[PDB]
């Protein structure tokens, strides 16, 4: 009876965990892409600038 | 009565000079906001660096944890 | 002590102490009381948000402006509106501070009369003067003559000056500007699809002419290009999504300046206007005032339009003669500057309507010699 | 629904009584699927789904693909007659509806309440139909608190409970002097 | 030959050749296809059943309207629905017939170019003409000045004229219109126990709009009044019996038209419209404009909406001025007859697109010199 | 008894669960701020070089 429910519970909670870390891993992944992506074009003109510091 | 306007001096053509003068100022102060900002921004790109290595060790550790799982639960 | 520079303008109220470089603080005038009903109890809400907090609530609020072309329409609202600036936005209680409103030529006395009454009945300031937008623009470009187009958002007007000698005569006051510029913007998108209707969406549509509109140079070319090639399609994110591609209406919203048969308006654009304010004054001061022109306001900050406006003069005006267009890069905040150096001054500092004086002689002391 | 579609391996519930029995099999057996022909495709080749269930009395029951295809008429209401659309498309027109400047909030407010919003996997389907509705740019999130059943009480209590909603009850001497049309009136 | 004398309208479409009095076939502008499945063989079943024949199967058909807000947002169905209109209810191939739409104002430029690239490409008409809304209906007054208010069923418009020549600045375009006033009525029955959801049942509650709904002459005091007497409470038998009781429903939802915000819509009634839509005018053609009202459009036949709408324009306006609203009994049929006059005229006969100029120009014709 | 052996596992996943819904909402919420970043540098970047256009 209660087993039954225990059972079900602990089956079904296994399920959420494992699908939400394939998400959040590529969540991280992503998120680190785009900040290298932005690193990538912050120097760029930093420099430009660095070079047109007072010309 | 329209308002007629007292006995001043001066001046002109010298305030906006002066004004105008700072604009190196504001340059070099945005420019110094720029460069200490990013400089102090990409540190995070670092972390996140640690961020992937936390995620991929623990990817890892799961990946072992549940093959044991499977391992000791399929009798 | 110190003096406050308010400049009630319309569409922006900017204000700061007198003495420095910019305005602290630069909101839009708008008052908006909430239009649906509300079901969450306690939840704080107020009957009027006003300034920049209700551009933040504008999806279920009412916008309305207090200030429909220079002069003022709603006079609570706009009692509102001042104390939110003094309060909230400076955190300076009037009572200790003088105060240099601002006020287009050719206003209704009316307008002017009360706004010294309220100035001096409900905020109590120790002393108020009220000064032509045009003349302060002319202080910020530290000149002393050239003749000021100020093309605000309520109301263009343009003030010839020569050394220091206002000319009234030829003063050329058109009720043309940016909300004009807003509403046919927001007419020519319907050709699209894009629809805007509510009040708030008229906001939407002044960012779009913000951020994308452009004067031409030379308007039949870019008619004839843009209906060719799509060099000019420019998009745009809407606040949810759904992007928008505006086409020729780029630089036909802002060609409303020098063509106002577009919104049906019969008087000749700002091109033709300032040449016909030069040619009233007299014989002897027109190369200066042709060498000297000056630009502020808001809706002068379209890009391309200090060289439309050169090469329409250049047209009109005699051969020999040099046009010269001074446009600043703080080009908004012109006659804010120009009114903080004004009130900075010390052979100015006896002008002040002080208030025993209003005691005196009623509100009716602002058309007296204290201008 | 239901149990019109058990009638298809051969389990009659008719009375009264037994919409109940029928109502505990929907409760402990049903969930909405991620994508509807895909789960039709697998439930009909393999048999992992097929989870049996006993009844009051015995003879187990095993239920194949009506196990997400009760659940799905919520988003297709075309399988019981119903014209409108489903639940995944009236809130798309509801948010739609609104002013173009709070649009950005409501996406990103989704709230979920109610008994029947307990399927297993319904926030994930709703969040993937709304996705696939909405323009791309906005953020999507769906609120699914684990208390959903009893969210609108919770609510209620604590709308009971607070100082400022003290003095908002139709009083009794207002109810005697007005009617029972007071409701409609201030005291809303 | 006869010119053909079409006008899609939205939610009816009328037809007929020029020159008569009324149009030769009206019916509702709906394409509804099967929704159930189908056991008779050999029934004879179509696809699509469209116009009037759509209005005696709809219990099993999922009707739609092809054309939202004057606007057409299916093209298959819109062209689904003039061939029938050509083929079936006029008989008359349309490869020898010239063609008039009509079209509303301010609608976007692709659904016009659409319009005439289907028309001379698919049905291959000798040449088409297309003409906005008001104009006709003021042709049909027999009229030359006057401001009309076309209150169609997809989107009201007043487009005001003097002595032949519109003024484009001063047309004011709003999307309230008889759709919305069926869906909040639809809203509000629901009020008494009533539930119409079904897209067939759209139409039983048009229909009852149609004839049970007419315009107060005083909101609140026939508020007051259905809320205590019951002289109002009108019954209508529906499709199968069970007849309803219409109580303070009746006057409520016609009310949406002067008040807006019911329906959550953010603009002033088609009674404040009109006279801003005056006010835009010039200062010497008001006279003329208040006193040649026009009303035309299928929603303007609510019993007593010419008084209620004379009574707020009266109080809007000075007192001098005299305010008259014309409204004639054919208000319904109004655009299409203005059409077929306009079509008999031997003035106009040279102002159609012919086919030959289109083949030079491309579909973009329509916006030049021929509008 | 049976029971906790489940309930262990049944209450696990409570907090697992609890962690991964506020890192992902954590996750999307800093990605979209970067992403929103980043669309304003290119677009500062873009309409930079358009104002100018020439002088
Ligand atoms: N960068 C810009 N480009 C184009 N138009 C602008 C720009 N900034 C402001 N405007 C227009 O100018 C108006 C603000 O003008 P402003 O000078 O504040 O008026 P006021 O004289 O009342 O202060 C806005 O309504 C807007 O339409
Ligand atoms: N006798 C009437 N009383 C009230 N409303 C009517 C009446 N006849 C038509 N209507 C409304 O007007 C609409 C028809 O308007 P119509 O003029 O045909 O629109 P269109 O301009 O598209 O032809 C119908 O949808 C109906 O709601
Ligand atoms: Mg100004
Ligand atoms: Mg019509």
């Amino acid at each position: 009876d209660k087993l039954k429910e225990a059972e079900t519970r602990a089956e079904f909670a296994e399920r959420s965990v494992t699908k939400l870390e394939k998400s959040i891993d590529d969540l991280e992944d992503e998120l680190y892409a785009q900040k290298l992506k932005y690193k990538a074009i912050s120097e760029e003109l930093d420099h430009a600038l660095n070079d047109m510091t007072s010309i | 009565v329209p308002p007629k306007i007292p006995d001043g001096e001066r001046v002109d053509f010298d305030d906006i000079h002066r004004k105008r003068m700072k604009d190196l100022n504001e340059l070099q102060t945005l420019i110094e906001a720029h460069f200490e900002n990013r400089k102090k921004e990409e540190e995070l790109v670092s972390l996140k660096d640690r961020i992937e290595k936390r995620r991929a060790e623990r990817a890892e550790q799961q990946r072992i944890r549940t093959e044991r799982e499977k391992e000791r639960q399929t009798r | 002590t110190t003096a406050l520079v308010c400049d009630n303008g319309s569409g922006l109220v900017k204000a700061g102490f007198a003495g420095d470089d910019a305005p602290r603080a630069v909101f839009p005038s708008i008052v908006g009381r909430p239009r649906h009903q509300g079901v969450m109890v306690g939840m704080g809400q107020k009957d009027s948000y006003v300034g920049d907090e209700a551009q933040s609530k504008r999806g279920i609020l009412t916008l309305k402006y207090p200030i429909e072309h220079g002069i003022i329409t709603n006079w609570d609202d706009m009692e509102k509106i001042w104390h939110h600036t003094f309060y909230n936005e400076l955190r300076v209680a009037p009572e200790e501070h003088p105060t240099l409103l601002t006020e287009a030529p050719l206003n209704p006395k009316a307008n002017r009369e009360k706004m010294t009454q309220i100035m001096f009945e409900t905020f109590n300031v120790p002393a108020m003067y009220v000064a032509i937008q045009a003349v302060l623009s002319l202080y910020a470009s530290g000149r002393t003559t050239g003749i000021v187009l100020d093309s605000g958002d309520g109301v263009t007007h343009n003030v010839p000056i020569y050394e220091g000698y206002a000319l009234p005569h030829a003063i050329m006051r058109l009720d043309l500007a940016g909300r004009d510029l807003t509403d046919y913007l927001m007419k020519i998108l319907t050709e699209r699809g894009y629809s805007f209707v509510t009040t708030a969406e008229r906001e939407i549509v002044r960012d779009i002419k913000e951020k994308l509109c452009y004067v031409a140079l030379d308007f039949e070319n870019e008619m004839a290009t843009a209906a060719s090639s799509s060099s000019l399609e420019k998009s745009y994110e809407l606040p949810d999504g759904q992007v928008i591609t505006i086409g020729n209406e780029r630089f036909r919203c802002p060609e409303t300046l020098f063509q106002p048969s577009f919104i049906g308006m019969e008087s000749a654009g700002i091109h033709e206007t300032t040449y016909n304010s030069i040619m009233k004054c007299d014989i002897d001061i027109r190369k200066d005032l042709y060498a000297n022109n000056v630009l502020s306001g808001g809706t002068t900050m379209y890009p391309g339009i200090a060289d439309r406006m050169q090469k329409e003069i250049t047209a009109l005006a005699p051969s020999t003669m040099k046009i010269k267009i001074i446009a600043p890069p703080e080009r908004k905040y012109s006659v804010w500057i120009g009114g903080s150096i004004l009130a900075s001054l010390s052979t100015f500092q006896q002008m002040w309507i002080s208030k025993q004086e209003y005691d005196e002689a009623g509100p009716s002391i602002v058309h007296r010699k204290c201008f």
